[PDB]
RNA sequence: AUUAGGGUUCGAUUCCGGAGAGGGAGCCUGAGAAAUAGCUACCACUUCUACGGAGGGCAGCAGGCGCGCAAAUUGCCCAAUGUCAAAACAAAACGAUGAGGCAGCGAAAAGAAAUAGAGUUGUCUUGUCAUUUCAAUGGGGGAUAUUUAAACCCAUCCAAUAUCGAGUAACAAUUGGAGGACAAGUCUGGUGCCAGCACCCGCGGUAAUUCCAGCUCCAAAAGCGUAUAUUAA
């Protein structure tokens, strides 16, 4: 055992272009053989950007990231898309909340429920 | 007549259990009854006479 | 001696229909007498409450008293006679305590030398007797 | 509810619970291989049934049935890539001799040992309980994993371990 | 099939006699279906003979089937 | 499920088909209903009322009460799978969904798997023993984080400059047994046909291999007894 800096490589499987939403599709897999715990979402953006020559970070999609038994390895799904409009368009709300352009939380749904319930009763005006 | 009921346990002398020291569990406690068995007309608890 | 017939089936199906009820494990199975009698009603265990403390004397050549209780199911107000399982267990017992009730092993047959007893005691103000019995437990009230 | 996930059992007990001779046997089989209880061996032995109960089907069909040249053919490439018959024997005969100890033989705890790592087979089951041991590089820490021939000369310690690479 | 009874008004009875197989027994026991078949006046079928007979809208409550040929 | 084979048995319950929505019967609308979180009436129960009147249908989800030997949370969410629909997503602008999914409770059942590994001196070639040495590792505590809709679990790590923890490893394994069937004591105290055991055979009446206990030993083991059914036997 040497004692050396913390290294991280990133390679790409399954690599799929889809003009149909503005990006491309493919499988991350991340190697990590000596990293203390697990290596950070934000991380893998920032190289899978420099990798892939992305004018910006923020248009990359990553998550399901599962890291594999033994440790020294983990993998996931990646998307780059088009541009961040395109991101920002097409991505599911709950991965742009990830990456801090999501929007807020809706109320309760119990509250939405009873009000919608009680609204059965009113007619015109009132509702 | 339903009144000696329990006579024997209520009169038995109550006897503390010893501390023993503590038994592996086990792979190990199989190791310890292979190597008991093995490795050492078969009587598994013999007893000393006594009248 | 039986029929051999190559298109004698329905003779073989029946006489085996006929012959299959002289077989008193399968006639009790496809019945409802015994159902019906017994006390339990088909069930591994029942309810009940106690009626009285009561004492059995154990058969020939045996000679003890066997502790029992009579005790009434609460699903059905039947009464039978229920064995207490271990030494002076019978203490654990009071009149009008709810009690639980198994068979005695031989699916409605007496058991050993206690004459027509059938059941026994295993739990009794929903604690069980074993465990009052190893003072693993304590009874409630 | 509505999940379709399946499971099995992968042993039984013995019919007859106290025979003087299996037991020794099976005392016998868990102090050599250093077993926890007699699961493992009961486990094994639903095993060998399993495929003699296989083998025994396959041999009673005609040489040339092609379930015969197929299930056949499969079981033997199964038998010779663990190693529980001998690469030279290639029969369906042979896995109809097939015993406890041949399976046993092929777990990596006595693979291990044979091997070195380890002291003993007491020793070889701590060692892979706590992920010393690699298997091509993938840490294992099952003591029952049955080892292919191919793969008994891939076993060393593991890189993340104090025994290999590792802090 | 065969004829088994002409004393209705253009309706007949026939007999389809055949073998049902136990498993269990692997024995054969004997076993008839009875129909109701419409029979035009185009054939004269008596107790007893085999008649070809083929299916077709329901006719009444229980036939379903027209005599088509008497052997 | 069990099974050499032939068979025996179970199938309320995830898929398919049928049927019903307290009981009965009628019906309107509609492509499709004899619909029930539609209507009409009667029969039972039953809720509000100012006594004029007006209401109700969990064998949906959750949850009560009863019944019983007997079965969870009045939880999160539409992220996934689908359904409906005037409907892609997004832009002031987020469709509904107890269907479904997710977690809680859950030793029905199933899989993997800890409770230690190597030694040193003497004592008695081993093996037990009192030691007195090393390492190793999880349970557990945490996190740059990861996962997840969000949480929780799993995995990853105990520096990458910079990260906690075992020695009675007290982080202490149980449940049944030891006359036979049936693996294991002709040990020691107590009791004295009593108390009790014992599925069956039997044991107990003052030297109990069988009860009540201690010790020791046996079997299975994170499981192991008991009852009732059922299959083999
Ligand atoms: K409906
Ligand atoms: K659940
Ligand atoms: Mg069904
Ligand atoms: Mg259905
Ligand atoms: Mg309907
Ligand atoms: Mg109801
Ligand atoms: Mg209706
Ligand atoms: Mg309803
Ligand atoms: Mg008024
Ligand atoms: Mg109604
Ligand atoms: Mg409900
Ligand atoms: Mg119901
Ligand atoms: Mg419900
Ligand atoms: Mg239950
Ligand atoms: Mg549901
Ligand atoms: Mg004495
Ligand atoms: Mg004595
Ligand atoms: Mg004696
Ligand atoms: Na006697
Ligand atoms: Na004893
Ligand atoms: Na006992």
């Amino acid at each position: 055992f040497q004692k050396k800096k913390a290294e991280v490589c990133i390679r790409t499987s399954q690599f799929k272009v889809n003009k149909l939403l503005n990006r491309k599709q493919f499988i991350v897999e991340v190697n990590h053989p000596h990293w203390c715990g697990t290596v950070p979402t934000q991380l893998i953006r920032k190289k899978l950007a420099t990798l892939y020559k992305v004018p910006d970070a923020s248009q990359v999609s990553l998550f399901g990231f599962k890291t594999k038994f033994g440790g020294g390895k983990t993998t996931g799904f990646g998307l780059i898309y088009d541009d961040l409009a395109s991101l920002k368009r097409f991505e599911p709300n709950y991965r742009k909340t990830r990456m801090g352009f999501g929007k807020a939380r809706l109320p309760a749904r119990k509250s939405v429920k009873e009000r919608r319930n009680r609204n059965k009763k009113l007619r015109g005006k009132a509702k | 007549s339903l009144a000696r009921a329990g006579k024997v346990k209520n009169q038995t002398p109550k006897v503390a259990k010893q501390e023993k020291p503590k038994q592996p569990r086990g792979r190990a406690l199989k190791r310890l009854k292979y190597t008991r068995r093995f490795l050492s007309k078969v009587h598994m608890n013999k007893q000393p006479p006594g009248k | 001696t039986k029929t051999n017939g190559q298109n004698a089936a329905r003779k073989l199906v029946r006489l085996r229909c006929r012959n299959r009820w002289a077989d008193k494990g399968w006639k009790r199975a496809h019945t409802f007498s015994a159902r019906k009698a017994n006390p339990f009603g088909g069930s591994s265990h029942a309810k009940g409450i106690v009626l009285e403390k009561i004492g059995v004397g154990a058969k020939q050549p045996n000679s003890a008293i066997r502790k029992c209780v009579r005790v009434q199911l609460i699903k059905n107000d039947k009464k039978i006679i229920a064995f207490v399982p271990n030494d002076g267990c019978l203490h654990f017992i009071e009149e009008n305590d709810e009690v639980l009730v198994s068979g005695f092993g031989r699916s409605g047959h007496a058991v050993g030398d206690i004459p027509g007893v059938r059941f026994k005691i295993v739990k009794v103000s929903n604690v069980g007797l074993y465990a009052l019995y190893r003072q693993k437990k304590e009874k409630p009230r | 509810m509505r999940n379709y996930n399946n499971f099995n059992r992968v042993w039984k007990a013995p019919r007859r619970p106290f025979e003087k001779e299996r037991l020794d046997r099976e005392m016998k089989l868990c102090g050599q291989y250093g077993l926890r209880c007699k699961r493992e061996i009961w486990r094994v032995n639903m095993t060998l049934s399993k495929m003699r109960r296989t083998a025994r089907l396959l041999l009673t069909l005609p040489e040339n049935h092609p379930r015969r040249l197929l299930e056949g053919s499969a079981i033997m490439r199964r038998c010779h890539e663990y190693g529980f018959l001998d690469e030279e024997k290639d029969k369906l005969d042979y896995v109809l001799s097939l015993t406890v100890p041949d399976i046993l033989e092929r777990r990596l705890q006595t693979i291990v040992f044979k091997a070195g790592l380890a002291k003993s087979v007491h020793h070889a089951r701590v060692l892979i309980q706590q992920r010393h041991i690699a298997v091509a590089k993938q840490i294992v820490t099952i003591p029952s994993f049955i080892v292919r021939v191919s793969s008994e000369r891939h076993i060393a310690f593991a890189d993340a371990s104090p025994f290999g690479n590792g802090r | 099939g065969v004829v088994h009874s002409t004393k209705m008004h253009r309706t007949i009875i026939i007999r389809r006699n055949y073998l049902h197989f136990i498993k269990k027994y692997q024995r054969y026991q004997k076993r008839h279906k009875s129909l109701a078949v419409h029979c035009s006046p185009a054939f004269d079928p008596k107790q007893g003979d085999e008649v070809v007979i083929g299916q077709c809208r329901p006719l009444s409550k229980t036939i379903r089937y027209n005599v088509l040929e008497v052997v």
